[PDB]
């Protein structure tokens, strides 16, 4: 630590920024890995999930990808088993990111399996009794990972405390433990787990640059002022934006699943998002593109599942709500549609709370955008929509989205393909 | 009148005003309207046509510096394109061609009368009489 | 943008199928889009630029493609791209009748940023005058197209005549109006597109947009705004309205859309609007207002004012019409629509009774 | 400020000072160049120009007005002179050159498509061939720069090569470029100012041989464009003849 | 929805995020269904 200037002292640059999302990059295990399993389950052999996916050596030669998708089907014995025991083993020393946890339920499960993985954290009857002060590293549910379909899923292992480790990044002990709370865990299918990690960095002690990235709040703080205010000194570009809201998507990530001791820094970071979320939505969604709006939904995501995840702290989708409906009224003046869309996606939600100022809001930018738009009627247009049924203007130069399906592409090329039969 | 001494730097300004405060509908318009009176000045009219290609020649040898911009389409839809002249015609026959039972509404000077026994139209001069003939009455057809 | 279909081999859908683009050049990918495919059981994406041994990667793969079709909106990190790889399998009995394989749809960035920048941007901007110059000849050539033609009243037999036959020279008018317009919607497209390319350029160099350094009060916004800007938001807010009144009792949205609101808010829309928006507007007026009193007097007085035959505001009366009976059939529960209606049509035959 | 090439020299050769109301003596295809240059590549009537019912004939305008010109514009009065100078300074004839160069593959020193673009190309290059032709004749006269530029240049070699076919069969369809030809050589036999250029396989002799021959296979063993070709060469070639030995 | 989503298993795992940000959408598009063919008003 000492002698070693911390990347958050240093007022931002691009560079800077660049730098950190190197931290926050992340990559796969090229060594070898090994585990061991209850016997209820037997290893699926590594061609057999490969059954509708035929390449996937061809991209990577050395084919440990393979071998990472480890997968064991369950044999479901009379047994209604209540606890599991999942052993990892790290033989290449590593910093691992998160474990990729991958769960697929069987195809006639109709009913919502109360399955629970809760891992508390490392301080030196179920296992989760027994050995309270001895778990490893979480805890999460499984149903959060659960996906559209409702059939599978992924869950998210990691922590603030996962990145240091035991001991500087060493591996010790890393048990995946389920538990639910037929009927229980044999509804489960199979599983299979991948174990990733963070890419090497041309910075000196990429631990302690870690450590000082998720400990200190005053990072936090000046993170979101930097994405809020644009000053005439802060002539940030959307470039740097784009970086700052990287940082924050991987830090909320990352503390989405800390704990209670953890929730210092959660509610440190929040307090912030809640000073400046009017701010915050105005900019990236009012100001910023298309892609920057994406940033911002999924970060406003994390934020919201964050604070689902936390009933011991307010929620975060009231104040979301304030926040749009008081940045309701830039409507009009926003640059693109990517944006509004994405606005509009993250205002839909956010409904259930207060829908008497939504609708309010709404039936008032209503009326007042209404009366504008049929005086700007000509009877060209007029008879264009009378006679031919033709409704775009095509007179007036700009638009404003192209919406082809489900999508909102108007800031974007349309690509032009030279097809290629080659393989037949 | 128009092609007057007090009214000759109007083309000049004009054309400066268009060539480099106003929004770009108000740009649009006053386009649109230049062109219109430029066409109208020139229509059958070969003093003002000698004036315009003079103001033409002027600045194009004063421009500085590629061509694009306003001066671009005026040149390429005013010139490069046939000319058209208002031809009125007149007969003790009816001129029943051309009409639909439909109640369309024209509205011209009051010089070119009404009903069957008139007839105006607003034709490229590069056409023939032929084509006057067969576009206005049934029996040349 | 290009469209054309091709064609394949060995029809039999057991098998595999393979297909392998390039685009000559790295492409910023950023946006996919795949019809439906009834007759087909899988398919994937493979993404390399080097070599497909060498860089290859996978970015999707989709398997519920028959009844379905798979979108990317935002592939972010963007991945770049010149080489992209189709591999689907169809249905999984091998017997089948000739089919078609809709390839879809790529959008993504020609130019890569982390130099061209400069010349980019000026050549760039070049390209957008030449086509503002294009669009302006096409709008002229538009504008000077219909000025040529009118629409007969809907207010006789002859009129009736025209419209059910129409006549050789109104066919050929018609289809020369709707090949200008098309010229004109594409050069405004291609224009717009140049345009948002120019500004992303700019962006680039950190320029950011002006964004309101003059005012932001609400009634200058509104009425600066770009009309199609103004369509997009109607729509969407009429959308979040519509889900608000599903989701449950919103007493306040009832008390300020009285008879006044109501009646201003469908001559601004359904009459002057894009359909889908005529339509929305039309079924969450139906929906607050339906069971109203005051309903109904309200169908009467926009049926009476918009097809009196002293009308002179032109629009698409048969849309309307089929609007009006829409909401009419919807709203059919309260009790003063029909009797409304009949008291009209009681005012309308009065003159037959001395 | 299809094909490229022709726009080029039409940008070219419309900066000729009087090449404007030549132009213009046909004027709904000198509206067509016009607009097509400029980037519209569309009429007034909104049809396309590539589309257009006389859009064949597109490629030979500027090469057949400017010939039209040169045979209107003599060498005798000033006009002609100045003519060949901003002609010279420009690189109009080098760009000419050029583009024969680039049409004739003579650097200095699919059936049915195949066929179109070979008659296409040959059309093409015998207006080159022939508006050169009429460069050389009215109907410092001789550029400086042309006496260097003649001289490890594409002429000569464009002559040697396309008098390398010597088919018999070749003229019976192949009137047109043979008769360009004539024209040509007749313009570099008369043309005083011409004559130092060519005179110091040689040509005159393969000329001769050809002569020779096309007599022993006809005289000695046809419609109208047949018989006009033999008689119209026959006639050309004595004079050139007579023009050669000084 | 066709509820197909892009191989972002590699990166951080903001996967949860795009399924649910794509289950953001989801529960928008049905209910509009619902609120102009189902439930007529009455």
């Amino acid at each position: 630590i000492s002698g070693v200037d911390l990347l958050v002292d240093q007022p931002f640059t691009l560079e800077i920024l660049t730098s950190l999302v190197e931290l926050t990059r992340f990559e796969t295990l090229t060594p070898r890995f090994s585990a061991t399993v209850p016997p209820c389950w037997v290893e699926v052999q590594q061609e057999q999930q490969q059954r509708r996916h035929p390449q996937h050596l061809h991209q990577q030669h050395h084919g440990d990808a393979a071998q990472h998708t480890r997968t064991w089907k369950l044999q479901t014995d009379s047994n209604s088993w209540d606890e599991h025991v999942f052993e990892l083993v790290l033989p290449k020393a590593c910093m691992v990111g998160h474990v990729d946890f991958k769960f697929v339920l069987n195809s006639n499960i109709t009913n919502i399996p109360q399955i629970q993985v809760t891992l508390l954290k490392n301080k030196a009857c179920p296992f989760l009794e027994d050995h309270k002060e001895d778990i490893l590293c979480g805890p999460v549910w499984l149903a959060s990972g659960l996906d559209l379909s409702g059939h599978a899923g992924m869950l998210t292992l990691t922590s603030p405390k996962l990145v240091k480790g035991m001991a500087g990044g060493k591996y010790r002990s890393f048990l995946i433990h389920v538990k639910a709370v037929l009927r229980g865990c044999d509804l489960l299918q199979e599983v299979s787990v991948t174990i990733r990690r963070f890419k090497k960095t041309s910075i000196s002690k990429e631990r302690v640059q870690r450590c000082a990235m998720l400990q200190f709040s005053e990072f936090h703080e000046k993170l979101l002022n930097t994405l809020c205010r644009k000053t005439d000194d802060g002539q940030i570009t959307e470039h740097a934006q784009s970086l700052v809201l990287d940082t924050l998507c991987w830090l909320a990530g990352v503390h989405s699943n800390g704990p209670g001791s953890s929730k210092e820094g959660n509610e440190n970071l929040l307090s912030k998002t809640r000073k400046f979320l009017s701010d915050i939505v105005r900019v990236c969604f009012f100001e910023a593109g298309r892609s920057i709006a994406h940033k911002c939904a999924r970060f406003l995501a994390l934020c919201i599942s964050n604070g689902k995840c936390d009933p011991c702290q307010p929620a975060f989708g009231p104040v979301l709500l304030k926040a749009l409906l008081d940045n309701m009224s830039f409507l009009p003046a926003a640059t693109t549609g990517g944006s509004v869309y994405w606005y509009f996606v993250l205002l839909n939600y956010v409904k259930d709370e207060d829908l008497a100022g939504c609708s309010t809001a709404c039936a008032s930018l209503l009326t007042a955008v209404s009366r504008q738009l049929q005086d700007r009627l000509t009877p060209m247009e007029a008879l264009l929509q009378t006679r031919y049924g033709l409704y775009s203007s095509p007179f007036d130069p700009v638009l404003f989205d192209l919406e082809m399906s489900g999508s909102s592409c108007k800031n974007v090329y349309n690509s032009s393909i030279g097809v290629q039969s080659d393989e037949i | 009148w128009l092609g007057g001494s007090e009214v000759n730097p109007l083309w000049t300004a004009l054309l400066f005003l268009l060539c480099h405060g106003l929004t770009t509908q108000q740009r649009t318009a006053i386009e649109n309207a230049t062109v219109a009176f430029f066409l109208q000045c020139i229509s059958c009219h070969p003093n003002n046509q000698k004036l315009m290609a003079q103001v033409l020649c002027e600045l194009f040898q004063t421009s500085p510096q590629n061509i694009s911009g306003f001066i671009r389409r005026l040149f390429l839809q005013l010139m490069l394109e046939d000319e058209k002249v208002t031809m009125f015609l007149q007969s003790p026959c009816p001129l029943y061609k051309g009409r639909i039972n439909a109640t369309s509404h024209v509205i011209q000077h009051p010089m070119y009368g009404a009903g069957h026994k008139f007839r105006t139209l607003h034709l490229p001069v590069s056409t023939t009489l032929s084509d006057v003939l067969d576009r206005v009455s049934d029996t040349p057809s | 943008p290009p469209h054309q279909s091709i064609i394949i081999e060995r029809m039999h859908s057991g098998a595999r199928r393979f297909v392998t683009l390039d685009f000559g050049r790295p492409i910023l990918l950023t946006d996919v889009l795949i019809p439906t495919c009834g007759d087909l059981a899988s398919l994937s994406i493979d993404i390399w630029t080097l070599g497909e041994e060498v860089d290859g990667r996978r970015l999707v793969v989709a398997t519920d493609i028959s009844t379905h079709s798979l979108i990317l909106h935002d592939l972010i990190p963007p991945p770049v791209c010149r080489f992209m790889k189709i591999t689907v399998i169809g249905r999984y009995g091998s017997t089948n009748a000739r089919a078609k394989i809709p390839l879809g749809f790529y959008y993504g960035h020609t130019y890569i940023l982390p130099p061209e920048i400069d010349q980019h941007l000026a050549m760039m901007v070049a390209l957008q005058e030449d086509i503002q110059c294009r669009y302006n000849l096409a709008c002229h050539r538009l504008e000077t197209l219909l000025q040529s033609i009118d629409l007969p009243p809907l207010n006789s037999a002859n009129n009736a005549q025209y419209f059910l036959r129409k006549p050789d020279k109104a066919v050929e008018e018609d289809s020369r109006v709707f090949s200008a317009y098309q010229d004109c919607i594409q050069l405004q497209l291609q224009l717009n597109l140049a345009h948002n390319a120019v500004q992303r350029l700019k962006v680039a160099l950190g320029a950011s947009r002006k964004m309101l350094s003059e005012t932001s009060n609400p009634e200058d916004l509104i009425q600066t705004s770009s009309t199609e800007q103004l369509r997009t938001i109607i729509r969407y807010l009429l959308d979040t309205l519509l889900s608000l009144l599903h989701a449950s009792v919103p007493a306040v949205l009832q008390s300020t859309f009285h008879a006044q609101a109501c009646e201003e808010l469908f001559k601004h829309l359904c009459i002057s609007g894009t359909p889908k928006i005529r339509l929305h507007t039309g079924l969450l007026l139906v929906q607050l207002c339906g069971g109203e009193r005051w309903w109904g007097q309200f169908l009467s007085n926009v049926l009476q004012e918009l097809y009196n035959s002293e009308q002179l505001l032109i629009f698409p009366q048969d849309r309307v019409f089929m609007l009006l009976s829409c909401i009419g059939q919807r709203s059919l529960s309260n009790s003063g629509v029909l009797e409304s209606l009949l008291n009209l049509l009681d005012n309308l035959l009065s003159p037959l009774q001395p | 400020l299809i094909p490229a090439h022709s726009l080029a020299a039409f940008g070219l050769f419309l900066r000729l000072p009087g090449y404007a109301e030549v132009l213009l003596k046909e004027r709904k295809h000198a509206q067509c160049l016009l607009r097509l240059v400029l980037g519209v590549t569309d009429d007034g009537e909104g049809s396309h120009i590539l589309q257009s019912p006389s859009a064949n004939v597109l490629p030979t305008l500027p090469f057949h007005v400017l010939r039209s010109l040169f045979s209107t514009t003599p060498l005798t009065t000033d006009d002609g002179v100045l003519l060949r100078r901003m002609a010279l300074e420009i690189g109009a004839l080098h760009l000419i050159l050029v583009c024969l160069s680039a049409l004739s593959h003579h650097s200095p020193r699919d059936v049915e498509q195949a066929l179109t673009k070979q008659r296409l190309e040959e059309e093409h290059v015998t207006c080159l061939l022939q508006v050169l032709a009429s460069y050389i004749n009215p109907v410092n006269a001789l550029p400086s720069v042309l006496l260097e530029l003649l001289s490890q240049s594409c002429l000569i070699p464009a002559m040697s090569s396309y008098l390398r076919n010597d088919s018999v069969l070749d003229m019976a369809r192949h009137v047109p470029l043979y008769r360009a030809l004539l024209e040509l050589l007749r313009a570099i036999a008369s043309c005083a100012a011409m004559v130092p250029l060519l005179l110091p396989t040689s040509v005159g002799t393969l000329l001769a041989k050809m002569k020779t021959c096309v007599d022993t296979y006809t005289n000695r063993l046809v419609p109208d464009i047949q018989k006009t070709a033999e008689i119209v060469y026959a006639a050309t070639t004595s004079l050139r003849q007579a023009n050669q030995e000084k | 929805v066709s509820q197909a989503l892009d191989a972002r298993l590699e990166v951080g795992l903001e996967q949860q995020a795009e399924l649910m940000l794509k289950m953001m959408s989801t529960l928008e598009a049905d209910s509009i269904l619902q609120a102009l063919t189902n439930t007529s008003p009455t």
